[PDB]
Formats: structure tokens, sequence, C-alpha cells
């Protein structure tokens, strides 16, 4: 069973970092794929990032390349680092795996595979509500 | 956020966004309020655990098919938040979710 908590703060200001954890016990060792899923009210599910053993986290363009992540295995869990929040980042922030696979579709020596993410086990949430007080 | 609507029974065939470019890999997500979305379709015909024959998209075999979900007799507790994550080959990589469409089931 992957166990999936979310400590997170809740309540955060601005210029303040993120500090939301999961933690997973269990068949975790390589093969599945973390990434962090938002939803905001209004603006539908971003697919914010992932990262994998090749420590490449490729970040949303739409995230403006303001957010680092961090997974250990020291702690055993995977955080998320936001820096320069806005008010409409009252969002719940969903730590889930995923599966890449491909999808070919012609010679592999070529290089015409895709690759795709697949989201098979999810979390909880919790409810970051951006506050300007 | 689009919605439709559907009476107890019928086939619900909701679409899909963007338009379908070469090869497809959609991935059918049943997003429920408050709790954590439910994957439904992966590879275009692929189902995961807990998932009844009910819920199955179109597999893109001949392309020139646009992607749709149909869920066949639909009950009350499958009236939640839908998306249609859109994996394709002349679009590179899909950093969004596509346009949510919203299920209602009148009764
Ligand atoms: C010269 O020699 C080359 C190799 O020496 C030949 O290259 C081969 O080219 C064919 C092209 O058709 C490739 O075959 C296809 O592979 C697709 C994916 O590969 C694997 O899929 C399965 C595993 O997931 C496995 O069962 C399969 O055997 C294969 O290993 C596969 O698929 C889709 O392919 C098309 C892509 O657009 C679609 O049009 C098609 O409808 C298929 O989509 C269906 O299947 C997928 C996955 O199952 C589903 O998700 C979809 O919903 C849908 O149902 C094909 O079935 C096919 O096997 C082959 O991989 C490749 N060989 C290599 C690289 O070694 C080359 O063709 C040859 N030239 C000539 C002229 O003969
Ligand atoms: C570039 O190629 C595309 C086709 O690959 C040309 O047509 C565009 O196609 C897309 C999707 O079919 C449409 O959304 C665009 O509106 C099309 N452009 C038009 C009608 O001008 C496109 O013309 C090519 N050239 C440029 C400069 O983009
Ligand atoms: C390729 O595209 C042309 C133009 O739409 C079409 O007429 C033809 O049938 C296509 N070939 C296929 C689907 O094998």
């Amino acid at each position: 069973q992957v166990q999936l908590q979310e400590s997170g703060p809740g309540l955060v200001k601005p210029s303040e970092t993120l500090s939301v954890t999961c933690s997973v016990s269990g068949d975790s060792m390589n093969n599945y794929y973390w990434t962090w899923i938002r939803q905001s009210p209004g603006k539908g599910l971003e697919w914010i990032g992932y990262i994998s053993d090749r420590e490449s986290a490729t970040y949303n363009p739409s995230l403006n390349s303001r957010v680092v992540i961090s997974r250990d295995t020291s702690k055993n869990q995977l955080s998320l680092k936001l820096n320069s929040v806005t008010p409409a980042d009252t969002a719940v922030y969903y730590c889930a795996t995923a599966r890449r696979g491909q999808r070919i579709y012609g010679v592999v020596s070529f290089g015409e595979f895709f690759y795709y993410y697949s989201m098979d086990v999810w979390g909880k949430g919790t409810t970051v509500t951006v506050s300007s007080a | 956020v689009r919605p439709l609507s559907v009476a107890l029974g019928e086939t619900a065939r909701i679409s899909c966004g963007r338009q379908a470019l070469g090869s497809r890999a959609v991935q059918w997500y049943q997003h429920r309020p408050g709790q954590a979305p439910i994957l439904l379709i992966y590879n275009n015909q692929d189902r995961p655990s807990g998932i009844p024959e009910r819920f199955s998209g179109t597999p893109d075999i001949n392309f020139g098919t646009r992607a749709t979900l149909t869920i066949s007799g639909v009950e009350a507790g499958d009236e939640a938040d839908y998306y249609c994550h859109m994996w394709d080959s002349r679009s590179g990589f899909s950093w969004s979710f596509g346009g949510a469409t919203r299920l209602t089931v009148l009764g």
C-alpha cells in the first residue's frame, strides 16, 4: 500500500516558501515516478512537475520557474518549495505518482516514440490557502 | 468549464479537449469534488484495478477517429468532474490537462 500523508502548513504568507510533505512507505524504490498535482478554484489540474532518478525535475512553463523540489532517501519523503506566492494559489496540493510508459509509433532507432505519464496511485491533498495578511 | 447532461442508464459519451494529432495516448480521469481523482482510461483502451467495464475509451486504430469516453449506465455516485490529458506526437510535451468537462446526472 502506498501511504501518502500531507503535513502541509495550510496558512502561508507572501515571500515565504512551502513545506508540504509526502512520505511513502512500501514499494517505493525507483519505478514509481513521483509528481505534484494541484487544483485551484477555476484553474484546472496543473501538472507542475515530476522527479525521477535522473535528478532532472522539469517544471511547468506557466509556473514561471518559481518552484524548487527536494526528494531524499534519508528522510524518505518528497517536499515542495514554492516561492513568491500569489493570492490565486489557494489550491489543494496532491502528491501522487506516475508510470512513464512509451508509445512506439515507428522505428525506435529513429526516435519515433514519445513518453506519457499515467497517474495510478493518488494521495489526499492538503488545503494550502494563500493568506495576504 | 463545459457542462454535460445525461439521464439514468444512458450511455454517456463525453467529448475531449484539443484536436487529435497523430498517435494518441489519452488519459481520462474522474476528479471527485473534494476527493482524489481516479484513473479511468490509459493507452486509449486499458483500465486499472477497481474500474468496471462501463468506463471505456476509443482505441486509436487507423487514426481519423476522435477520442471520446463512453460511460454506460451512470449512477448518482459517478457524477463529478472529468479531465482528458491529451498526449500526442505532433505537439511535443503536454503540460496542461485540457478543458475539463463536468458531467451532470438528472435525478
Ligand atoms: C522495417 O523494420 C522495422 C523494425 O525492424 C519496422 O518497425 C516496426 O514498425 C511497426 C509500425 O507499425 C511497429 O509496430 C507497432 O508497434 C506499436 C507499439 O509497439 C508495441 O506495442 C505493444 C506493446 O505496448 C506490442 O503488442 C507490439 O507488438 C509492439 O511491440 C503498436 O501500437 C500502435 O501503433 C500505431 C502507432 O500510430 C497505431 O496506428 C496502432 O493502431 C497501434 O495502436 C494500438 O496499440 C496501442 C498499444 O497497444 C494502443 O494503446 C492503442 O489504443 C491501439 O489499440 C502496433 O500494434 C505495432 O505493433 C514496430 O514496433 C516497429 N518495430 C521495431 C521498432 O522494432 C518497420 O515497420 C519495417 N518496415 C516495413 C515497411 O515493413
Ligand atoms: C504551419 O503548419 C500548420 C499545419 O501543420 C499550418 O496550418 C495551421 O494549422 C493549425 C492546426 O491545424 C491551425 O490551428 C492554424 O490556424 C493553421 N494556420 C493557419 C490557418 O494560418 C500553418 O499555416 C503553418 N504555418 C505557420 C506560419 O504557422
Ligand atoms: C492520409 O491523409 C489523406 C489526406 O487527408 C487521406 O486522404 C488518406 O486517407 C490518409 N491515409 C491513411 C489514413 O492511411
